[PDB]
């Protein structure tokens, strides 16, 4: 079965940095685009970023432009999100999601990794 | 800056099992992509669980989504309809547009059982 | 790899291109001392058309590599429209020289269309649809011939001439193409490689395929790019100097030449003759020509779907083999039909078999196959070569076959049979199956064959 498992999360101070990963299995990872989506405590879902299968297309949410960098390694079947200059606004669960190209939609989601930004 | 906004209504929908239920999603501008496609999607999230895809390309059910779920809409106005609410359908529904960057979720609609 | 699908944009682009260019081509071919003057004159006029197709095939690479595939189709449209306006002027003033020039321009249109449409649809569609939509132009050619003779007869029943309706009928496909098609994506391969536009090619592929992420297909196209970067411009001469393209070249030439040397036109205008041999009435021969047209079109649709499922190779084999048997059995048939009345009927059935066979393997495939075999930069020059061989073969057969038929009678078909068998052997020992394979993979197969 298809699995996506994120790691790298945890507690970090404001202004601090943290790099998230998402390990993919059960499908040809390089044929699919990938997204990061977030969810703040008691809040709705907030889209964070996207990267195309070949990394030629990269897009960011306005709230993260200039601060977050999405990347991917297809041979290693791994998606990454490098975060810097973290703030309280950014405390949330981080989901990696599969871009299914026949539909263009997020058909598979990971269990998520929790990132907490505070003193 | 260009901000495509998605608005779900209502915010909370109390229902009994077996009820019909409808959820609305409105975009601040047209969300038809340059590819000719309209990427309005519906996702369901249950408490302590990850979201799952319900609807893609406005009206197409995703694999595994039961036929009680149907999506409709045009241009700027979109609706998700549930013909008969089952216990497993309870949770928070989000619409999402993948047409115009930055991509955006609606604020969510909570589908909940009446007490 | 992710399998592509048929979208509305791609189906409409395919329809517009094939309709205007290839249906005006198919419809057109139907339209295309004193005794001695008549034979030389008539021969010259009917020779102007394939010579026109020859010239048009020669100028394919120029137009394609400058204007693009679509742009080439639009120039094909001015070369198509100009004879019609020359026909309006013909209504105003008409000379035999203008008739000659008209058949020349029509010929150019024929060649350019026949070469460019499978190239355009080939570079447009994904590989599977590259095969199907690769067959589609010939489908519109069969349609066109069918509607041409059917509407011609219906016209004759209705009135001596259908001028406003006919002019409208020729105007409509060109009008629809000129209006709608410019708003449809160019060849993404032309855009990314030749025109060097990543964004335009990306969006073109997005609209064509129906999905956002084209990355793998684009990087594949760039694989083709770096494959052709070692080759360079690849002029026709340079193409002839290249070993890597050599067996591919021989393949194209043998395919086109064999196709036109299979005796298609002989069957075309001697059909009514064999129908007379059967004793069939002129109205009834008109009906069975209509029926042969229906067979051709239907079996051409079948040829689309089967070209995609079974593959191009096996269909080439089936077609050429069925045409070979058709030829030999035809010769024995014609020998036996003067002796026995049961045979000529058989000859009719066998002729139908021929029409089918050639409708499947020989006619539709080789052009799309010219597209499939070569890569981006070497494709249009290869279409110049293959097209040239095609129209020159049609010319050679055109002038030479009358003398052969008049001299040797029925045996003339045996030569065509020999051609068919030789061709079949060639396809057996050479032609690879290109179904579901990228241009790079087929190029690697052919390169492997060339190196060894």
């Amino acid at each position: 079965e298809v699995n996506l498992v994120e790691s790298g999360g945890g507690l970090v101070q404001p202004g601090g940095s943290r790099k998230l990963s998402c390990a993919a299995s059960g499908f040809t990872f390089s044929s699919f685009g990938m997204h990061w989506v977030r969810q703040a405590p008691e809040k709705g879902l907030e889209w964070v970023a996207h990267i195309s299968s070949g990394s030629r297309t990269i897009d960011y949410a306005d709230t993260v432009k200039g601060r977050f960098t999405i990347s991917r390694d297809n041979p290693k079947n791994t998606l990454f999100l490098q975060m810097t200059s973290l703030r309280s606004e950014d405390t949330a669960i981080y989901y990696c999601a599969r871009g299914n190209g026949y539909y263009d939609a997020l058909d598979y989601w990971g269990q998520g990794t929790s990132v907490t930004v505070s003193s | 800056e260009l901000d495509i906004v998605l608005t779900q209504s209502p915010l909370s929908l109390p229902v009994s099992l077996g009820d019909q239920a409808s959820i609305s999603c409105r975009s601040s501008q047209s969300i038809v992509h340059s590819n000719g496609n309209t990427y309005l999607e519906w996702y369901l999230q249950k408490p302590g669980q990850s979201p799952k895809l319900l609807i893609y390309k406005v009206s197409n059910r995703f694999s595994g989504v039961p036929d009680r779920f149907s999506g409709s809409g045009s241009g700027t106005d979109f609706t998700l309809k549930i013909s008969r609410v089952e216990a497993e359908d309870l949770g928070v529904y989000y619409c999402f547009q993948g047409s115009h960057v930055p991509y955006t979720f609606g604020g969510g609609t909570k589908l909940e059982i009446k007490t | 790899e992710k399998t592509g699908k048929l979208t509305l944009v791609l189906a409409l682009a395919t329809f517009l291109a094939a309709f205007g260019s290839s249906f005006q081509y198919g419809y057109n071919v139907a339209a295309v001392i004193e005794s001695f003057t008549l034979t030389l004159l008539w021969s010259l006029t009917v020779s102007m058309f394939p010579f026109g197709g020859f010239i048009g095939s020669l100028m394919v690479g120029f137009l394609v590599n400058n204007l693009g595939r679509k742009g080439a189709l639009l120039f094909n449209n001015i070369f198509s429209i100009l004879p019609a306006i020359l026909m309006g002027c013909s209504k105003i003033a008409k000379s035999f020289e203008i008739i000659i020039a008209s058949r020349l321009l029509v010929g150019i249109c024929a060649g350019i269309s026949s070469n460019v449409v499978p190239m355009y649809l080939g570079e447009l569609a994904p590989k599977n649809l590259r095969g199907a939509l690769g067959v589609v132009p010939q489908l519109f050619i069969t349609v066109g011939i069918l509607v041409a003779q059917l509407f011609g007869l219906r016209s004759v029943l209705a009135s001596e001439e259908g001028w406003p309706i006919l002019l409208g009928l020729t105007g409509v496909p060109a009008g629809l193409q000129l209006l709608l098609l410019p708003f449809f994506p160019e060849s993404p391969r032309y855009l990314l490689i030749q025109k060097k536009n990543e964004s335009a090619a990306e969006k073109a592929l997005q609209t064509l395929r129906g999905w956002k992420d084209v990355d793998m297909e684009m990087e594949e196209i760039r694989k083709e790019d770096e494959a052709e970067k070692a080759a360079g411009f690849i002029s026709v001469w340079k193409l002839f100097r290249m070993q890597s393209l050599r067996w591919q070249l021989i393949s194209t030439i043998v395919l086109m030449a064999g196709q036109q040397l299979s005796g298609v036109n002989a069957i075309y205008y001697y059909a009514d003759q064999i129908y007379l041999s059967a004793g069939v009435k002129s109205n009834d021969v008109q009906y069975v020509t209509a029926g042969t047209g229906a067979v051709n079109v239907f079996m051409t649709m079948v040829t689309v779907f089967v070209v995609e499922l079974w593959g191009r190779r096996n269909l080439l084999l089936i077609g050429f083999s069925t045409c070979l048997t058709a030829c030999i059995v035809l010769t024995v048939a014609l020998a036996l039909q003067n002796t026995i009345s049961w045979m000529p009927y058989v000859s009719i059935v066998c002729v139908i078999v021929y029409v089918i066979g050639h409708a499947v393997g020989p006619s539709p495939i080789p052009a799309l196959f010219i597209t499939e075999i070569f890569l981006q930069s070497s494709r249009p020059s290869a279409y110049m070569i293959g097209g040239s061989v095609h129209w020159l073969s049609n010319f050679i057969v055109g002038l030479i076959f009358p003398f052969i038929q008049v001299g040797l009678g029925p045996y003339s078909f045996i030569i065509f049979a020999i051609i068919c068998l030789l061709t079949t052997i060639y396809i057996f020992m050479v032609v690879p199956e290109t179904k579901g394979r990228t241009f790079v993979e087929i190029n690697q197969i052919f390169a492997k064959k060339n190196k060894v």
